[PDB]
């Protein structure tokens, strides 16, 4: 066995190598109490990770050790860690190899830190650390594809093709489920609903899971709730206390076809995907229209594969034959992709093993992985 | 967290008091020289019995400046030592034919031997303030709160 | 009075009111509504109540009235009550017939837009004003220093916000609210008296206290310093002499006070405070305007006058980028310069602002939302303003 | 009088004929306010152009109006040509006669719409357009030589030999500061300096002008990179935080000789000298390399003329003498070399003219400008 352990920007994910979906996934927050009041003895503790930090949030302050895919606070990144290994999966770090993901173009630095840290404190055996893309390429089946990430804390195109894939063509944008959830945040203000604690935003991030969705045409749902409620639903707060909520279930993810919204100049995920596909050589382009494969909880809005469809065929000449792959299971395609690394045969030689970082530290995983 | 990291030390520079009294133009062995040839004329005249003689002369300069500690303080042993030497009765004639210049150099000095008791006796310090000060006024207190830090 | 656009600052803890052109409010006022009460209190007939008593008339015999605030937050909680002063504004402070004037209004950066629209129906179908404009209120403080970029932080009674503001493009994406301001820092000092045994709890003894803070409370410089002060020494100490007579004594509630602008944790928001909060909104500027912002930083509104405020937060700008810009190291701390605007009528500039704005649109008759435009479109004729 | 400029695919530079430099010199860009709030009684343009984007270019969205050499927006190019003439050089067109430039094996429309505004909008007496690589062959006193220039877009060599054109060995090739530009952005990324904006672009295009070289032997000289910090420098951001570049300072420039780093799979910038050389006629090819002047502004590089040197001496067979020419004005010589043919004495014959362009349209130009 070995352990595969997404670093989910914002959603952590742990398991072991050949099982169909994570052992364990929680989210990625380490909290400390808000208050210095407290009941002696009872109990209390100077941080609540994953679960605990979610039922306890209303009186801790949270923070995510990883921003954009970056990690940008490591002596509470390993509180994470010591979690999905001790707590979550209940094992022994050091009998068994791990598996870690990255996102493409990150900081060297992030991936030097992480590969110290992990054979410097942790002792597995063994560890590799694989791009997010090419991983969810293995649980959609298939050799060909252009897979679209879109995390908690960034989005990514890997156009990839018979297994080479293409680094030059690559993009990447820090506009996620993070950045949705800001957005909304912001113009539920709109409605006379002030949300601004950390605990709050859990609650902003569940009204946007639960209730918002991709317009399949923009100009068109905007005119349509103007014209009736019959757009608008109603959710109810931790509080008993009930939100009603109309044309911001989808200016909310328009967004992430938007960047104008929260002024970032970006192109849309269309135009973004579009962008990284005509980057490629022309015989790659006829294939890799065919197989828009998606990935990670941003693309899991209702309305999103059709609308990113609708998009995506506006640019792409009317002679191609245009398809988005988006399973039942896209949340966790980037650790059932590691799972099946993890598990093949022809993988094991391809390890960085705890004897090799001795022999020349933490630089050499910029050989031994892509 | 920030709210303790100082910054005003280190982007607004502040006075120090070499900008508000002028700095001294002898250097610290020529100082080191002038106050050993006198604390000898000092140290004689206690021998010789005329140790008023010898305060009006160890009053003629006066060692001042943070690179002479070790001469300050040998300038001002001699000087309560010869403090000690002097008859409480011949005081209000010494005093009253003193410039304000030598009172403002004796009312200095002995609040230095009053900062030093486990080295100075008390006693004849006090008893030469209160008759610095009934005769020449209380001014001359002033001058010595006002007067340089490193005197 | 005048024929130019009239302008009203209606604030959360002060209407301010003029015309076109004004150097200075024309009238400010609590804005207060009161209903007679009888107290267990003096009663006198130098003076006779009324059955709703507003503005100066309220706050000068607040000792008869159950005293009410239209106001919470930058948005109007009553609209029965704010009628009650928007009558008192026009008809007896101003002495104007409205039907037919222009009209600027304001109103913070992230308000509901039902307080807008009711706001606007309001001046068009109680007063009848033919022509309404409504400005977000620190923009507006940025015409009153004659002035075209720079981050400008307004902090009033109701909403501490800032807008950033470069080459006259504003951020809209950078705007923020602070939920902490004058009215929360006076909660906080009843709060912080109520420890001394001082009961502040009627509602006419808000007026008070905020009378109390606006005279004696300062922000400490160097909290160890003033925590010195306050603990080690009587300095600090200072008698008060409530309406009634009362004298109380106030201590380290005059600098633990407005320090909740700094810190507003001692008020149970999780928010960050001021200095804090100015920095991560530039420091989310691009990396070209930057310098621009914190070469000229503009305070506004009454809520940042406290004693100190100005140079705190200086301080505490240059003390933050040395930790998360510079990490620590002293080398390069002396090239962040960094420039508060504090000027001596910041309290008004948001009225200054509009005065000065309400000039440069009185005669474009197609700026304004005309009454005319409103009585077809509706709430849709807002749109007009901006995004 | 004449008028002259290199319409250059990312730094226009304009003047008199006859000057020895030009007299106007800035940014191929239009830009446009990036934000729909603006404050109601100030000014603002519909765009910007120039140094004016350039300074104005926090709150802006920047578009270079040429990319790759070919005008992409005429409505753009339509303000950035009447900035050349009304708010730099101060003139009325329709006094002086004009001098353009393209690349070879441009789309021969270019050649024609360009010609097209400047009689029927910029209404000028005359103009001719010529080959960018020919009119840097003057301003070094020559008339045999293998011209290599590299612009913002833009990269060619062209054998001349004694006057003559020779265009079965002339070839364009797609690199300059631009793919420059995108891939120090990019390596730049692997620090944790994240540029994405096109404002951004610009402070990375200074980064680039400033602190790179191109190294001698990039091999070796990665490793030294590697095993010491003597060849890392700062740069500091306009907003005044300073930036540590290290061995991506020599990997930037190293992308015109092996373009494979942004997966150009074509042959480096001196093997394309070789290419040509070599396609050459079969004596002339043995004085090419006596001739062989450097322009545009990307050849401005510091280690390029030592590195241009020793690899095409190592492709060509080592018994005859090889040197490389690189003037120190290199960055205007286009326009140097248009200012002298514009003034020469027997020039004033050779334009395209209204008399003719009444009656032949923009067609004419394909007849006489080669
Ligand atoms: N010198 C001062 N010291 C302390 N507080 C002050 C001072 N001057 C004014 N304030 C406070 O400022 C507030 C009134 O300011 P202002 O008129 O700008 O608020 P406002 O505009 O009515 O509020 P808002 O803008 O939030 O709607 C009150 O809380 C008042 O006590
Ligand atoms: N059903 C859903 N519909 C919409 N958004 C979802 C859904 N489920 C989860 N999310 C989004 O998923 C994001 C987490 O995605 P994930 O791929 O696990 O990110 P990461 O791997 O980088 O931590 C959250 O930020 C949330 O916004
Ligand atoms: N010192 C320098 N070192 C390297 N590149 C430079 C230097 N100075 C300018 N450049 C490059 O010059 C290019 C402009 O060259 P230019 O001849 O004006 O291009 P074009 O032919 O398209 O008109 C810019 O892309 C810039 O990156
Ligand atoms: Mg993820
Ligand atoms: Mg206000
Ligand atoms: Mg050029």
């Amino acid at each position: 066995t070995a352990l595969v352990c997404d670093n989910g920007s914002g959603l952590v994910k742990a398991g072991f190598a050949g099982d169909d979906a994570p052992r364990a996934v929680f989210p990625s927050i380490v909290g400390r109490p808000r208050h210095q009041g407290v009941m002696v003895g009872m109990g209390q503790k100077d941080s609540y990770v994953g679960d605990e930090a979610q039922s306890k949030r209303g009186i801790l302050t949270l923070k995510y050790p990883i921003e954009h895919g970056i990690i940008t606070n490591w002596d509470d990144m390993e509180k994470i860690w010591h979690h999905t290994f001790y707590n979550e999966l209940r094992v022994a770090p050091e009998e068994h190899p791990t598996l870690l993901t990255e996102a493409p173009l990150n900081p060297k630095a992030n991936r030097e830190k992480m590969t110290q840290i992990m054979f410097e404190t942790f002792n597995v055996p063994a560890m590799y650390v694989a791009i997010q893309a090419v991983l969810s390429l293995y649980a959609s089946g298939r050799t060909t594809g252009i897979v679209l990430d879109s995390g908690d804390g960034v989005t990514h195109n890997v156009p990839i093709y018979e297994g080479y894939a293409l680094p030059h063509a690559i993009m990447r944008l820090d506009l996620a489920g993070r950045d949705l959830t800001d957005y909304l945040m912001k113009i539920l203000t709109e409605r006379g609903y002030s949300f601004v604690t950390t605990a709050e935003r859990e609650i902003v991030r569940d009204i946007k899971e639960k209730l918002c969705y991709v317009a399949l045409d923009f100009e068109n749902e905007m005119a349509t709730a103007a014209s009736s409620s019959s757009l608008e639903k109603s959710y109810e707060l931790p509080d008993g206390q009930v939100i009603t909520i109309g044309n911001e279930r989808f200016r909310c993810p328009e967004t992430l076809f938007q960047p104008s919204f929260i002024g970032m100049e970006s192109a849309g995920i269309h135009e973004t995907t579009y962008n990284s596909i005509m980057k490629c050589d022309i015989d790659i382009r006829k294939d890799l229209y065919a197989n828009n494969v998606m990935s990670g909880g941003t693309t899991m809005y209702p309305g999103i594969a059709d609308r990113m469809q609708k998009e995506i065929t506006a640019l792409a000449p009317s002679t191609m034959k245009i398809k988005i792959i988006a399973p039942p299971e896209r949340k966790y395609s980037v650790w059932i992709g590691g799972s099946i690394l993890a598990s093949l045969s022809t993988f094991q030689q391809m390890w960085i093993t705890k004897q090799e970082y001795d022999e020349a530290g933490p630089s050499i995983v910029h050989r031994k992985c892509f | 967290t920030f709210r303790t990291l100082d910054v005003d030390s280190i982007t607004e520079p502040v006075l120090t008091e070499q900008d508000i009294f002028p700095i001294r133009n002898e250097t610290a062995e020529q100082v080191q020289a002038a106050v050993s040839q006198l604390i000898p004329q000092a140290r004689s005249a206690i021998q010789t019995g005329n140790a008023l003689q010898g305060l009006k002369t160890l009053l003629s300069y006066v060692p001042y400046g943070n690179d002479v500690q070790e001469v300050r303080t040998q300038y001002l042993n001699a000087f309560v030592d010869v403090l000690s030497n002097i008859r409480a009765a011949d005081i209000p004639a010494f005093v009253k034919e003193c410039s304000t210049e030598e009172i403002d150099n004796i009312v200095n000095f002995i609040y230095r031997g009053l900062a030093n008791p486990q080295a100075y006796n008390s006693s004849v310090l006090l008893n030469w303030h209160e008759k610095v000060v009934e005769i020449s006024g209380i001014g001359c207190i002033v001058r010595v709160l006002n007067s340089r830090p490193d005197l | 009075m005048e024929s130019a656009p009239i302008v009203l600052d209606n604030g959360t803890g002060f209407v301010k009111v003029g015309y076109a052109k004004d150097n200075f409010p024309r009238f400010q006022f609590p804005s207060i509504v009161g209903r007679p009460i009888l107290r267990a209190e003096e009663k006198t007939g130098n003076v006779q109540i009324k059955d709703v008593m507003v503005g100066d008339e309220a706050e000068a015999v607040r000792s008869l009235l159950q005293v009410k605030y239209p106001m919470e937050n930058g948005i109007i909680r009553d609209f029965e009550e704010m009628n009650q002063l928007w009558d008192y504004t026009f008809f007896e402070k101003l002495k104007i017939d409205p039907r037919g004037r222009k009209i600027l209004l304001t109103e913070p950066p992230m308000n509901p837009v039902a307080n807008r629209e009711k706001m606007c129906e309001t001046m068009f179908e109680r007063y009848g004003f033919g022509g309404v404009y409504v400005a977000i209120q620190a923009v507006l403080s940025l015409y009153a220093q004659g002035l075209s970029s720079g981050v400008v932080v307004d902090s009033g009674d109701g909403v501490t916000h800032i807008v950033p503001v470069y080459e006259s493009v504003v951020l809209n994406h950078l705007v923020g609210r602070l939920d902490v301001a004058g009215r929360d820092a006076t909660r906080y000092l009843i709060s912080l008296l109520l420890r001394k045994g001082y009961a502040f709890n009627r509602t006419a003894d808000f007026e008070t206290v905020r009378e109390m803070k606006e005279k004696l409370c300062y922000v400490s410089y160097d909290l160890e310093l003033d925590h010195k002060l306050s603990e080690e020494t009587t300095v600090l100490m200072r008698n008060y002499t409530l309406p009634d007579g009362r004298v109380i004594k106030v201590g380290s509630e005059r600098y633990e006070c407005p320090e909740c602008l700094f810190q507003p944790h001692l008020v149970g928001s999780e928010q960050p405070g001021l200095s804090e909060f100015i920095f991560d909104t530039i420091q989310a500027a691009d990396v070209d305007i930057r310098k621009y912002l914190y070469r000229a930083i503009v305070l506004s509104g009454g809520s940042s006058m406290y004693a100190g405020l100005p140079s705190r937060l200086e301080k505490e700008i240059k003390q933050l980028w040395f930790e998360r810009v510079l990490h620590g190291d002293p080398a390069r701390l002396p090239n962040f310069k960094v420039k508060i605007e504090d000027a001596p009528r910041r309290r008004h500039a948001v009225f200054i602002g509009g005065a000065v704005l309400a000039d440069i649109m009185a005669q474009n008759d197609h700026m304004w939302v005309s009454k005319a435009e409103w009585e077809e479109y509706g709430v849709r004729a807002l749109d007009k303003l901006g995004p």
